[PDB]
C-alpha cells in the first residue's frame, strides 16, 4: 500500500503566493520523482514541473519557471509546491504524481501513483455566504402529471456549495448542476427535483443547503402559487 | 533491484541491505534474462542450500565492453575509479543488455562513470566527489582550465550503438557464508529436532552427521557455531528455539 | 517543445463495442508515449506505458498500439465504469500532455422533460431578477436553448449549465438562466425560453407573463 | 549553528600507558580452555596512547589521524562523550560518518557533511525544574548527498550527577576494511580519580556498517552568550591499531580472559612460538632477523625516445 496525501483547498488574491503539500506515505520517498500537475475547470491536464526526493534538483515546463519552485523535507517524506504571483486563471485543481518504481525506463516521467489532489481558487472578491430562491412551478393550475420544483442557489463564493432535499433523504428525481461563474466573479447554481403533480398540494419539499467557508447553513420549504 | 525503472550510475554505485527474508536464488539462476551470471565462493546451483548472514545488492550501469572489468582482480577505468570487487570477493555478479531500458535515439546522458582520480580507489569504496583534476603539473582554481579536467564522463546510450557501446545493467550480490548467525536463507523446510541420535544434521546450510546433545556452553548473541582444535564445528545454536 | 493533438475530442459509445481513441504528435517520438484514464471526480490512472505495455491489474480489453509520430489506444469492447477522459503524454523531451478524449454511454434519442420558473418574491425583493429554463432527461447532448422577450432575442446577460451524463441510465440535463434587473423584468410584458433538441419535430415554446 | 568556543587554558598533550586494553573477540565463533593465534589490526601492548580531557577550563575536541584503525577509551560520568565524525576533508568536497549518541537517540548518517570547526553538544545544566537538558547541537551546517541512514529506537539518557571519580570505562575499537566500517564495543564498571586503568577485557563486536567512504581522520562530540560556560569532567584515549599477532587465551566459559602479544618482546615472542602463556628454563629458537631495504632504486637505460608501434 502507498498514499499521497495533499493539503486541504486554497483560496487566494491576484498576485498571491500558495504554498501547497503532498505528504508521501508506505514507500521510501528518495526513490523516484515527484512530479507536479493540474486541470482547470473542466479542462485538460498540464504539467508544472518535478523534483528529485534525493537531491532536490527540479526542472519546470517553461511558462512556469520563475514562477513555481519546488522543495521537499526527506525527514517528513513530503514534497511541495510555492507558486508566486498567482494569476486568476491559476484557479484550477492541482496534484502531484510519482515516478514509475518498477518496469519502466531509465527516463519516462509516467505518472505511477496520485493523489486525491486540492484546489486553487484565485479571486479578488472576499468570502461571501449564498442566498437560496424558490425555483417553484407557477400556477398549481398549470401542472398536469408531473412537475418539477427546485433550489436556485446564488452569489455565493467559497466555491463548494453542498445541497440536499428533505433533510437528506429524498433522492428520486433530484439533480444538481456544475456551479458558473458570474460577471461579478462569484458562483452560483441550481437544484431541481421532479415529483408527481398528485403529491405537489399535500407532501413537503425543502432543500438544506450548506457553505461551510461562510459558517453558513441555510433550510427553506419550496411552496406552490 | 533487478526491475527498478531506473538504475544508479556505476561511479555513485547505490547499496541495498537484503535482510530477514527466503531468497530464491532458483528464480534469479533459471531466468534466461542475464547475460553474466558468475559466482566467486559458492556455485550457483547450491545457493538455495544455504543460509547468509549479512547480504548486499549492488546496483548500476555500464558498457558493454566494460562488464569484463566487474570481476574481481581486473583493471581498467571502472575496476580503478568507481568500482573494485575484492581480491577474496564472495557472491556473485550478473549483467544483462539495457538497450531498451537504459537507451535512447537523442542519446540518454543520465550515466556517468569516473574517467580521472589521484588514486586507485580500495574494494567496495565509492567517490561522489565533483572537485576539477590537475592532469598537468600546474595547479588550478575555479571550474575549468588547460589540463584540468571534471572527473566524470557521461555515457551517450543510444539504441544505433553497436552490442559493447550498450548500456548494460548490474547487480552484485556481496554475502558471507556459514560463520556467523544467519538472516536470509533459501526456501529449504526446518524438520523437528532430535537428539541423543546418530542423524544428518543440517543448521543454517551447515551440513554434518553426528548425535546432537544439550551443551552447557555459554554463547554470546553474536555466536552461532563453536569448534574445535581441528577446526570443526562441536557446538552450535539451534536457528528456531536458541538454544 | 513537442505538441501531442488527439483526434477524438469526444466519442459516443454503446457496452460491448469497440473504441479507439489518436493520439498525434508534433514530431517523431520513436514510443516515448504513454495513455491515461480519468473518472469523474477522481484524478488520473496511468493505462499503457511506453506506447503498447498495459500496466498491471488493468483490464485486458485496454489496448495500445503504433510507433513514430503517431499512435492509437483502444477498447476492445467499452463497459460502463469505462467512463471518463482519455488522454496521451509524451517523454522524448519533457511530459507534455496531449488535449484529450471524452466517452459517453450511447443511447437512443429522447426529448427533455422542459420546464421553465419565473423569479421569485424572495429574489425580487433583493433587487434582482432571474429566469430559469430547465431541461431535463435527454441525450443528444446538443441540446439548443434561445430566449424570447416581445418575440426577440437577447445577448451578454444569459447563462448555462449542465449536469453529467447520469450514470443510472444515460441522460444529459441542463438550465439556462437569464438574469436582469428588477426594472427590466417589470418592463417586459411577455417572456419565454424555447427549446431546438432531435428528439423534437418542431422548437418548443412555453411562455409566461409577470402575474400569470 | 556553528560557533567558535573560546574560553578554555592552554596545557601541553597529556599521555598515558595502554597496559593490555584493546583486545576484542577477532571473530564469530565460540571457543574454550585454548590458547588461540590471531593476526589482526591491534592496539599493541603497553603503547602510549594519547590522553584528552573536559575539566571545570579545558575542553579538547581535535581532528584526529584514523590511521589503520582506533582504539578509544572514555573513563567517564555525567554522559559527556557523546560520539564522533570520520572521512578525509570532513567539509563536504568529499562524505563523512557521523555517529552521534544524543540526549534519545544513536543517529549513525553517511553524507556530504559541512562540520563545524568545532562540532559540540550542548545542556542546560540545573535549570529551576532540578534538571538537566539537551538545547544544542552545533555539529554540522549542511549535509547534502546522503547514503547511509540509521536512528536507534528511543530511549532517555540522564544527562546529571557529580562524583570525586569516574563511574564508566567505555572502549571502543574502529576499523575501516573493504567498505566496511566495524564496530567493537565494551562498557566495565570503574572507580578511579585519573588516567586510563590497568588490566584486560575483551571488547565484542557491535555493528558493521556498509558506509563505502576513505577515512583518514576523525573527532569526538562532547557535551558542554555563545562564549563562557562549564566543561562536564570526562578523559578519553586514543590509540592506533596495526596489524600484529596475538595469542588469546579462552577460559572454559569461552571468553578471552588474557592474550600475549607476539611482538611486544623476547619472552613474548617465545610465548606464541611455544603456544605457552608459562615458559621453562632453556634457551628457545624464535623468528630469525633481517635488515630490510632503507630505499627502491630503479635501474633501466637512458633511452628516451618513444617505440614506433603507429607504423
Ligand atoms: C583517501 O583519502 C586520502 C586523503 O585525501 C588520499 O590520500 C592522498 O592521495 C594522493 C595520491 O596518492 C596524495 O597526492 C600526492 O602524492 C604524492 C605524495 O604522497 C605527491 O608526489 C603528489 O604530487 C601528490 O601531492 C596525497 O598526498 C594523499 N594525502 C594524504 C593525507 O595521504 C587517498 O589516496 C584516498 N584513498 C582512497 C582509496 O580514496
Ligand atoms: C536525536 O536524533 C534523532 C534523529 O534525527 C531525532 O529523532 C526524531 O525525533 C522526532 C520526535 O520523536 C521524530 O518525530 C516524529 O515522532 C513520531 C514518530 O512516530 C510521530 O508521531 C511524529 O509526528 C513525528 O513524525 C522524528 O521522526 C525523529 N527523526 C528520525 C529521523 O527518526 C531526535 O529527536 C533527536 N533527539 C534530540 C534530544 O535532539
Ligand atoms: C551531490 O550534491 C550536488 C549538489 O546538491 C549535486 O550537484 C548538482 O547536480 C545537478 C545535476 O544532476 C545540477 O543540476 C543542473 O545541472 C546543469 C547545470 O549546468 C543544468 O543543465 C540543469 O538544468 C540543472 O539545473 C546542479 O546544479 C548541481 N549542483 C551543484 C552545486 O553542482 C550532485 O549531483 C550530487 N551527487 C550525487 C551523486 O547525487
Ligand atoms: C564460568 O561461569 C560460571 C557461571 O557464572 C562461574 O561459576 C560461578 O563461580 C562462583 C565462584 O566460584 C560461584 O560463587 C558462589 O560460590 C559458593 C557456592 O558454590 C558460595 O558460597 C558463594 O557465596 C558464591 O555465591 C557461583 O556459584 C558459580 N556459579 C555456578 C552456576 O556454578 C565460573 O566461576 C566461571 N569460570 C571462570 C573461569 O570464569
Ligand atoms: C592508431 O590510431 C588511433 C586512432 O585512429 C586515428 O585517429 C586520428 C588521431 C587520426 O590519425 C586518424 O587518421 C586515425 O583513424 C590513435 O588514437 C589517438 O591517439 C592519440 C595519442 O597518440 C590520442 O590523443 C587521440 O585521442 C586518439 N584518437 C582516437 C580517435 O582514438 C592511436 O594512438 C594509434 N595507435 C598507435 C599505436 O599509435
Ligand atoms: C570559526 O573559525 C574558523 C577558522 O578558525 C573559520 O573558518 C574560516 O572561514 C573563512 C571564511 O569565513 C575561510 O576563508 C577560512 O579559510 C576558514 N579557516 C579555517 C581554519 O577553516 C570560521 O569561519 C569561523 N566561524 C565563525 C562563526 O566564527
Ligand atoms: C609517550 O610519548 C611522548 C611523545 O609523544 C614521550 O615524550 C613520552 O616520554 C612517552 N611517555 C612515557 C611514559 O615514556
Ligand atoms: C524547565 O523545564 C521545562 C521543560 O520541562 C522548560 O520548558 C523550562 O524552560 C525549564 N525551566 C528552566 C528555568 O530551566
Amino acid at each position: 500500500q502507498v498514499q499521497l496525501v495533499q493539503s486541504g483547498a486554497e483560496v487566494k488574491k491576484p498576485g498571491a503566493s500558495v504554498k501547497v503539500s503532498c505528504k508521501a506515505s508506505g514507500y521510501t520517498f528518495t526513490g523516484t520523482y515527484i512530479h507536479w500537475v493540474r486541470q482547470a475547470p473542466g479542462q485538460g491536464l498540464e504539467w508544472m514541473g518535478w523534483i528529485n526526493p534525493n537531491s532536490g534538483g527540479t526542472n519546470f515546463a517553461q511558462i512556469f519557471q520563475g514562477r513555481v519552485t519546488l522543495t521537499r523535507d526527506t525527514s517528513i517524506s513530503t514534497a511541495y509546491m510555492d507558486l508566486n504571483r498567482l494569476k486568476s486563471d491559476d484557479t484550477a485543481v492541482y496534484y502531484c504524481a510519482r515516478d514509475r518504481v518498477l518496469y519502466g525506463r531509465s527516463f519516462g516521467w509516467y505518472f505511477d501513483v496520485w493523489g486525491a489532489g486540492t484546489t486553487v481558487t484565485v479571486s479578488s472578491a472576499s468570502t461571501k455566504g449564498p442566498s437560496v430562491f424558490p425555483l417553484a412551478p407557477c400556477s398549481r393550475s398549470t401542472s398536469e402529471s408531473t412537475a418539477a420544483l427546485g433550489c436556485l442557489v446564488k452569489d455565493y463564493f467559497p466555491e463548494p456549495v453542498t445541497v440536499s432535499w428533505n433533510s437528506g433523504a429524498l433522492t428520486s428525481g433530484v439533480h444538481t448542476f456544475p456551479a458558473v461563474l458570474q460577471s461579478s466573479g462569484l458562483y452560483s447554481l441550481s437544484s431541481v427535483v421532479t415529483v408527481p403533480s398528485s403529491s405537489l398540494g399535500t407532501k413537503t419539499y425543502t432543500c438544506n443547503v450548506d457553505h461551510k467557508p461562510s459558517n453558513t447553513k441555510v433550510d427553506k420549504r419550496v411552496e406552490s402559487k | 533491484v533487478f526491475n527498478a525503472t531506473r538504475f544508479a550510475s556505476v561511479y555513485a554505485w547505490n547499496r541495498k541491505r537484503i535482510s530477514n527474508c527466503v531468497a530464491d536464488y532458483s528464480v534469479l539462476y533459471n531466468s534466461a534474462s542475464f547475460s553474466t551470471f558468475k559466482c566467486y565462493g559458492v556455485s550457483p546451483t547450491k545457493l538455495n542450500d544455504l543460509c547468509f548472514t549479512n547480504v548486499y545488492a549492488d546496483s548500476f550501469v555500464i558498457r558493454g565492453d566494460e562488464v569484463r572489468q566487474i570481476a574481481p582482480g581486473q583493471t581498467g577505468k571502472i575496476a580503478d575509479y568507481n568500482y573494485k570487487l575484492p581480491d577474496d570477493f564472495t557472491g556473485c555478479v550478473i549483467a544483462w543488455n539495457s538497450n531498451n531500458l537504459d537507451s535512447k535515439v537523442g542519446g540518454n546522458y543520465n550515466y556517468l562513470y569516473r574517467l580521472f582520480r589521484k588514486s586507485n580507489l580500495k574494494p567496495f569504496e565509492r567517490d561522489i566527489s565533483t572537485e576539477i583534476y590537475q592532469a598537468g603539473s600546474t595547479p588550478c582554481n575555479g571550474v575549468e582550465g588547460f589540463n584540468c579536467y571534471f572527473p566524470l564522463q557521461s555515457y551517450g546510450f543510444q539504441p544505433t550503438n553497436g552490442v559493447g557501446y550498450q548500456p548494460y545493467r548490474v547487480v552484485v550480490l556481496s554475502f558471507e557464508l556459514l560463520h556467523a548467525p544467519a538472516t536470509v536463507c533459501g526456501p529449504k523446510k526446518s524438520t523437528n529436532l532430535v537428539k541423543n541420535k546418530c542423524v544428518n544434521f543440517n543448521f543454517n546450510g551447515l551440513t554434518g552427521t553426528g548425535v546432537l546433545t544439550e551443551s552447557n556452553k555459554k554463547f554470546l548473541p553474536f555466536q552461532q557455531f563453536g569448534r574445535d582444535i581441528a577446526d570443526t564445528t562441536d557446538a552450535v545454536r539451534d536457528p528456531q528455539t536458541l538454544e | 517543445d513537442i505538441q501531442m493533438t488527439q483526434s477524438p475530442s469526444s466519442l459516443s459509445a454503446s457496452v460491448g463495442d469497440r473504441v479507439t481513441i489518436t493520439c498525434q504528435a508534433s514530431q517523431d517520438i520513436s514510443d516515448y508515449l504513454n495513455w491515461y484514464q480519468q473518472q469523474p471526480g477522481k484524478a488520473p490512472k496511468l493505462l499503457i506505458y511506453d506506447a503498447s505495455n498495459l500496466e498491471t491489474g488493468v483490464p485486458s480489453r485496454f489496448s495500445g498500439s503504433g510507433s513514430g509520430t503517431d499512435f492509437t489506444f483502444t477498447i476492445s469492447s467499452l463497459q460502463p465504469e469505462d467512463i471518463g477522459t482519455y488522454y496521451c503524454q509524451q517523454y522524448d523531451n519533457l511530459p507534455t500532455f496531449g488535449g484529450g478524449t471524452k466517452l459517453e454511454i450511447k443511447r437512443t434519442v429522447a426529448a427533455p422533460s422542459v420546464f421553465i420558473f419565473p423569479p421569485s418574491d424572495e429574489q425580487l425583493k433583493s433587487g434582482t431578477a432571474s429566469v430559469v429554463c430547465l431541461l431535463n432527461n435527454f441525450y443528444p447532448r446538443e441540446a439548443k436553448v434561445q430566449w424570447k422577450v416581445d418575440n426577440a432575442l437577447q445577448s451578454g446577460n444569459s447563462q448555462e449549465s449542465v449536469t453529467e451524463q447520469d450514470s443510472k441510465d444515460s441522460t444529459y440535463s441542463l438550465s439556462s438562466t437569464l438574469t436582469l434587473s428588477k426594472a427590466d423584468y417589470e418592463k417586459h410584458k411577455v417572456y419565454a425560453c424555447e427549446v431546438t433538441h432531435q428528439g423534437l419535430s418542431s422548437p418548443v415554446t412555453k411562455s409566461f407573463n409577470r402575474g400569470e | 549553528q556553528c560557533v567558535n568556543l573560546t574560553t578554555r587554558t592552554q596545557l601541553p598533550p597529556a599521555y598515558t600507558n595502554s597496559f593490555t586494553r584493546g583486545v576484542y573477540y577477532p571473530d564469530k565463533v565460540f571457543r574454550s580452555s585454548v590458547l588461540h593465534s590471531t593476526q589482526d589490526l591491534f592496539l599493541p601492548f603497553f603503547s602510549n596512547v594519547t590522553w584528552f580531557h573536559a575539566i571545570h577550563k579545558r575542553f579538547d575536541n581535535p581532528v584526529l589521524p584514523f590511521n589503520d584503525g582506533v582504539y578509544f577509551a572514555s573513563t567517564e560520568k555525567s554522559n559527556i562523550i557523546r560520539g564522533w565524525i570520520f572521512g578525509t576533508t570532513l567539509d563536504s568536497k568529499t562524505q563523512s560518518l557521523l555517529i552521534v549518541n544524543n540526549a534519545t537517540n544513536v543517529v549513525i548518517k553517511v553524507c556530504e557533511f559541512q562540520f563545524c570547526n568545532d562540532p559540540f553538544l550542548g545542556v542546560y545544566y540545573h535549570k529551576n525544574n532540578k534538571s538537566w537538558m539537551e538545547s544544542e547541537f552545533r555539529v554540522y551546517s549542511s549535509a547534502n548527498n546522503c547514503t547511509f541512514e540509521y536512528v536507534s529506537q528511543p530511549f532517555l539518557m540522564d544527562l546529571e550527577g557529580k562524583q570525586g571519580n569516574f563511574k564508566n570505562l567505555r572502549e571502543f575499537v574502529f576499523k575501516n576494511i573493504d567498505g566496511y566500517f566495524k564496530i567493537y564495543s565494551k562498557h566495565t564498571p570503574i572507580n578511579l580519580v585519573r588516567d586510563l586503568p590497568q588490566g584486560f577485557s575483551a571488547l565484542e563486536p557491535l555493528v558493521d556498517l556498509p558506509i563505502g567512504i576513505n577515512i583518514t581522520r576523525f573527532q569526538t562530540l562532547l557535551a558542554l552568550s555563545s562564549s563562557g560556560w562549564t566543561a562536564g569532567a570526562a578523559a578519553y584515549y586514543v590509540g592506533y591499531l596495526q596489524p600484529r599477532t596475538f595469542l588469546l587465551k579462552y577460559n572454559e566459559n569461552g571468553t578471552i580472559t588474557d592474550a600475549v602479544d607476539c611482538a611486544l618482546d623476547p619472552l613474548s615472542e617465545t610465548k606464541c612460538t611455544l603456544k605457552s602463556f608459562t615458559v621453562e628454563k632453556g634457551i628457545y629458537q624464535t623468528s630469525n632477523f633481517r635488515v630490510q631495504p632503507t630505499e627502491s632504486i630503479v635501474r633501466f637505460p637512458n633511452i628516451t625516445n618513444l617505440c614506433p608501434f603507429g607504423e
